[PDB]
């Protein structure tokens, strides 16, 4: 399964 | 060792609507699902026939997690336009790895979390899977916010937990072609040139995986700075080719051996035109 | 950054003129994606071909493969044409059945 972005640069 | 990978892309295209975003994922050197944000009723969808085994649930989830990882990049790429002081007008491209390598006691051994933005290194997650390497002064500030608000825990999460335990269930459900070897088929060609001398080129055909070592000797020394190589190229059909030359002097041909050494292959091949 | 493409041209099985293949035309180390790739017979555009998806390697440059069937002859000449913003002309590589 894919990884999911918690984060905003 | 094997690994579960995913290869992430955003390039904006200002005048041309919302910046088009693509998500590929990979069983060592097999593509097996894909998203394209330009696709019609964009969805995660099967490249490979094992994975297709799975149900609505996967693909409806997988197809979410798509549509917010789309959503993240599009602030990120405004929020590079920001730290660099750059127009609007103008298209960019942020890149994004992720993904797991395991031993094949279903031990980890490598995570990556790893970000580039117009074709350079921008951020990375240490292999301790704790710490962030930061490029330039931008991802600095990256590198604090994502320090302040605990990320390398979250996404060391992930790396540990269900990119291991995913990738083990996809090589069991997709064994038949994922943990197969194919030994290169392998034979020298000859060709005379123009101006007296020989060609003899080595090839590599239909192995799998992709990993690979052909080399030339003369008499039983490596020719590291004389031979010719060309980088390693898909059949496609899942197997890859490779060729090494030498170039040697017309009736010494016989003084050369190519040698092929791969995962597939008991013994290294000694070759000789 | 900016970086040109990289080609391959090659046939999937040995060629040998008269019996059905797949050539391919394996485009790397670029970078932006944005890419436009033809593949030729005789200087004419191929109509059916087939792209796979776009990835990028280690280095962060981007591949992709270009495919479509084909029976070589001893006659027709066979090339891929790749347009990229790196270059002012595109780069057209013949197919050189030995490589």
């Amino acid at each position: 399964i894919g990884p999911g972005r918690a984060f905003y640069t | 060792s094997h690994s579960l990978r995913y290869f992430v892309t955003a390039v904006s295209r200002p005048g041309f609507g919302e910046p088009r975003y693509m998500e590929v994922g990979y069983v060592d050197n097999t593509e097996f699902v894909r998203f394209d944000s330009d696709a019609e009723n964009p969805r995660y969808e099967p490249r490979a026939r094992w994975i297709e085994q799975e149900g609505p649930e996967y693909w409806e989830r997988e197809t979410r997690r798509a549509k917010g990882n789309e959503q993240s990049f599009r602030v990120d790429l405004r929020t590079a336009l920001r730290y660099y002081n750059q127009s609007a007008g103008g298209s960019h491209t942020l890149q994004w790895m992720a993904g797991c390598d395991v031993e094949s006691d279903g031990r980890l051994l490598r995570g990556y979390w790893q970000f580039a933005y117009d074709g350079c290194d921008y951020i990375a997650l240490n292999e301790d899977l704790k710490t962030w390497t930061a490029a330039d002064m931008a991802a600095q500030i990256t590198r604090r916010k994502w320090e302040q608000a605990g990320a390398a825990e979250r996404d060391r999460a992930y790396l540990e937990g269900e990119c291991v335990e995913w990738l083990r269930r996809y090589l069991k459900n997709g064994n038949a072609t994922l943990l197969r070897t194919d030994p290169p088929k392998a034979h020298v060609t000859h060709h005379r040139r123009p101006e007296g001398d020989v060609t003899l080129r080595c090839w590599a055909l239909g192995f799998y995986p992709a990993d690979i070592t052909l080399t030339w000797q003369l008499n039983g020394e490596e020719l590291t700075q004389e031979m010719e190589l060309v980088e390693t190229r898909p059949a496609g059909d899942g197997t890859f080719q490779k060729w090494a030359s030498v170039v040697v002097p017309l009736g010494k041909e016989q003084k050369y051996t190519c040698h092929v050494e791969h995962e597939g292959l008991p013994e290294p091949l000694t070759l000789r035109w | 950054i900016q970086k040109t493409p990289q080609i391959q041209v090659y046939s999937r099985h040995p060629p040998e003129n008269g019996k059905p293949n797949i050539l391919n035309c394996y485009v790397t180390q670029f970078h932006p994606p944005h890419i436009e790739i033809q593949m030729l017979k005789n200087g004419k555009k191929i109509p059916k071909v087939e792209m796979s998806d776009m990835s990028f390697s280690k280095d962060w440059s981007f591949y992709i493969l270009a495919h479509t069937e084909f029976t070589p002859t001893e006659t027709d000449t066979y090339a891929c044409r790749v347009k990229h913003a790196s270059m002012a002309e595109p780069k057209t590589v013949y197919w050189d059945r030995d490589m």
